[PDB]
């Protein structure tokens, strides 16, 4: 019996969004085996950040609209869902967006807190039309794996929210796209061995490297069950 | 109110109970058939393909 | 916008007339998600009135079907546009075009009997993107009638209710603006004349022992429909002339008051800005004065 | 003309592509017709039908 | 040449014959007939008249 | 519909493809072969069966 | 961050060769992730021992008939592919068959050889008709992973073979059949969860349960580098 230990080798980053990761040496057949498991767990179980909650001033509910503000409330919600967020220590942070005057409100305009990294500072949220137009809010950004909407949270929600507080459907999963290409890999003499090539796109949030490790990790952890109890 | 307990009691009753499914028009006697119902989330009834 | 149209998709929307269309052309002076104001070119400008055209948009009104009727502004402030350009889109309308629905990547194939007989298999990604999510604006009416049993009243006063249900109500018995509730939850409080006294033997016994002194009143209070949950987008109050103003009614009719004021002041001053602007273009063409005029008062 | 444009999309002119089953990783043995179609959600909501 | 909105978005038209008459106002029937009912036209026999 | 189609797919026979003229010790081997991609289901075969 | 940990539940070992194992509760999607990973490795990569080559005396090519044997060589070949071998230490061994006369050739008639155990002593081989008919041969078993048919051995065969040496398809994989049903698990409260029903037919020598762990093992070892 000759088992093969496969090692993490190549970690190219074409863009901040896109990263190519090559894994050799893969024994024959396990190209596909790993390809699938990886992918599945990647997208569903990868912890990411997303806007969870919002209090906007002069804003009672998602349907109405404030003066001098181009976007509707719901639409601004959509923008915030899209905001790519990197949190260091704490799990739930309250970002404060305060902008005045005529201008397009980008993520940079948010007051910049220490433990937070804004992945897409250029990301628009809203457009302030009127010169006297003033927008303030407190937006809650949480960590989470996969997708939990407003309606799931609200069901078991003993967490009684104040009036005006606007829950957002949480698009947590930072993984936007991911596929694998199994291609036979350059062994200086051996033929049959292959590399796994992962083509991967995310919204900045998770780093390519860390993604890999944590994916394989949880996979392994789940494998515990079978090996352990008989 | 509707707590976890409620669902369990429902489970026990539905266990080994047969329920009737009907489609109009009642073309023939098999326009109504009996099945063991299995609870699911959602508001949609699930029907077996064969029937 | 549909990927595959016919050329007719522009026409359809145009004639539907629920979209807002520019009737002169010129340049957009002010853009709001509620107000679109445009400065016309002197071309289409009447030498009679002022050249400022005002289009107030309507957001989220209820259709007969309980569906969504919302207008989104298309163009931007300071954009030069032509006569018959699409300023604000109606519901299912993109920049000029009919946007009936949404377009997805479909794969024609049989699945493990999930697509059995015209049945559809679909991705969680659809919910992730929030596509195919409907806004339904549903209407309910709470009626306070007068029986000879006694006139019914709207108050927060509701015998043997959980204070969960009481908590969301104002002193008038009206649900709070913007509160999100569920089927069965109480929206508007109402009390109705009762009349008991049918104490079959056993009942009298217990009434004596524990007390709980029965106050005559039915549970007329306004329940939400079954299995239905959404947000209160708006509330309306119509009091008949006979009985005096309700707290909630008085305050909301006062809200509407200042609404009319603000809007009307804005109206006057917007069109006044057009008029005044025009006079300067008239006074400067054959009487070269911009020092003296700019800094003199306007009226 | 549709075939002609499918060359400009750099995609198969027959409009079929070979698909990989996300559960198993097995390919489907033959290509299938994929592409964008315009869908609509009706006024008929299961919410009411319940 | 085209308008500002068409310049913003063209849709490619595979039409082989040139549509000579422009599509008529689709709601005309309604508009024009109701108009006839109230139309102040003393000699013209329409509605009220 | 679909039922019939799947059944038809499996039962239908095809020229060579993979693993034409393989001789199998029982049925379970067939499926093992298909699942490894060492044989198409359409492939003509000799199987020992009771 | 919250995982979902599964435990072993039902262990329907209806036969020693056939064990279904029911597994709950499983996090959504992992029914097929795990179902899939298991399956692939199970069949294509499971190390085992099987009959590779054979020489029968008086039987120089595999299509001939031997005196007094009812079955053709082809059928006898196929019977022997299926025959279940347990060798302990040795990698490659050559067992001898000697049987005579009228009656049924069973695995018992193999020469004992200490270290090797015949799992099916009553496995059908040959029916010998006349008592004058004698069957003698040497069958070779090798240890190896997965499945290699005769035609793929012919592929990597710079190793030239003698006459009479009748190669047979090597059934190394002790996993005979495998599938997983993903039935609705609905654990209390959260419904999205699912069940893993793992139906397995193994090849007697190795018990189904052990197959499980061996799979996870080999997979796990791969996982080594990445956890680090």
């Amino acid at each position: 019996t000759e088992f093969l230990k496969p090692r993490l080798v190549d970690i190219e980053q074409v863009s901040s969004t896109h990263a190519k990761v090559t894994l050799e040496p893969l024994e024959r057949g396990f190209g596909h085996t790993l390809g699938n498991a990886l992918r599945r767990i990647l997208l569903s179980s990868m912890p990411g950040c997303a806007v969870t909650e919002v209090e906007i001033d002069g804003v009672l509910h998602e349907y109405s609209t404030k003066e001098g503000v181009q976007e509707d409330i719901l639409e601004i919600l959509l923008n915030l869902k899209g905001l790519a967020v990197r949190v260091q220590g704490k799990d739930e942070v309250i970002l404060t967006l305060n902008k005045s005057g005529i201008g397009p409100v980008t993520a940079a305009d948010i007051t910049h807190d220490g433990d937070v990294e804004i992945v897409k500072p250029q990301h628009v949220i809203c457009h302030l039309t009127d010169e006297n137009a003033s927008i303030s809010m407190r937006i809650k950004v949480q960590r989470g794996r996969g997708y939990v909407p407003a309606s799931t949270r609200i069901h078991s929600e003993e967490d009684e929210r104040p009036i005006g507080r606007l829950l957002v459907d949480a698009c947590y999963s930072p993984v936007e796209r991911i596929a694998y290409n199994v291609e036979a890999a350059r062994v200086e003499q051996r033929t049959d061995l292959d590399k796994l090539v992962i083509e991967m796109e995310t919204n900045g949030t998770i780093d390519p490297e860390e993604a890999i490790r944590r994916a394989a990790t949880i996979l392994a952890e789940q494998l515990e069950a079978f090996v352990d109890l008989r | 109110r509707e707590e976890a307990v409620v669902w369990d009691i429902l489970d026990e009753v539905i266990r080994e109970h047969p329920v009737l499914l009907n489609r109009a028009p009642t073309l023939h006697r098999l326009g109504i058939q009996a099945f063991e119902p299995v609870l699911i989330e959602g508001k949609a009834i699930q029907l077996h393909p064969l029937v | 916008k549909p990927l595959v149209g016919t050329g007719m998709e522009r026409a359809v929307a145009v004639d539907s007339g629920v979209t807002a269309v520019a009737k002169r052309g010129g340049v957009v002076q002010y853009v709001d998600a509620s107000r679109i104001v445009i400065k016309v070119n002197e071309d289409e400008m009447y030498p009679g009135e002022a050249g400022i055209d005002i289009y107030n948009l309507t957001k989220y009104t209820r259709s007969n079907q309980n569906t969504c009727i919302n207008q989104m502004p298309c163009v931007s402030l300071g954009e030069p546009v032509e006569r018959g350009d699409v300023l604000a889109d109606g519901p299912s309308t993109d920049l000029g075009e009919l946007a009936l629905g949404q377009n997805m990547r479909v794969a024609f194939m049989p699945w493990n009997g999930y697509n059995f007989e015209d049945s559809i298999l679909v991705s969680e990604r659809v919910v992730q993107e929030d596509r195919f999510t409907t806004i339904h604006i549903q209407e309910l009416a709470c009626v306070s009638r007068d029986t000879k049993l006694g006139p019914e009243e709207i108050t927060a006063d509701i015998p043997n209710v959980g204070e969960a249900a009481l908590s969301k109500l104002d002193e008038s018995g009206i649900v709070y603006i913007g509160a999100e509730v569920t089927g069965g939850d109480i929206l508007v409080g109402k009390v109705t004349p009762k009349g008991e006294t049918q104490l079959t033997p056993e009942e009298k016994l217990l009434r004596a022992i524990f007390g709980e002194k029965a106050s005559d009143v039915k549970d007329s209070s306004l329940r939400v429909p079954n299995g239905v949950s959404g947000t209160v987008i708006d509330v309306q109050v119509f009091t008949r002339d006979g009985v005096e103003k309700d707290k909630r009614a008085l305050e909301i009719e006062e809200m509407q008051l200042k609404q009319a004021k603000k809007d009307l002041s804005e109206e006057l001053q917007i069109l006044e800005a057009g008029l005044f602007s025009r006079i300067r273009a008239v006074l400067v063409a054959g009487g070269v004065e911009a020092e003296k005029l700019d800094k003199l008062p306007r009226d | 003309e549709i075939k002609e444009l499918l060359k400009l999309g750099d995609l198969p002119t027959s409009g079929q592509i070979r698909l990989y089953d996300g559960r198993t990783g097995e390919q489907f043995e033959r290509p299938v017709t994929v592409g964008y179609m315009y869908m609509l959600k009706l006024n008929h909501l299961v919410d009411d039908k319940m | 040449v085209y308008s500002y909105t068409e310049k913003k978005r063209i849709r490619k038209d595979f039409g082989k014959r040139p549509q000579v008459l422009d599509v008529p106002y689709l709601l005309s029937i309604q508009l024009d007939s109701f108009q006839k009912f109230i139309e102040q036209d003393p000699e013209g026999q329409y509605g009220l008249e | 519909q679909d039922v019939v189609l799947g059944l038809y797919y499996m039962t239908r026979d095809c020229v060579n493809a993979k693993g034409e003229g393989m001789v199998l010790t029982g049925p379970k081997e067939a499926e093992r072969l298909y699942r490894s991609g060492l044989a198409s289901l359409h492939a003509r075969v000799k199987v020992r069966i009771t």
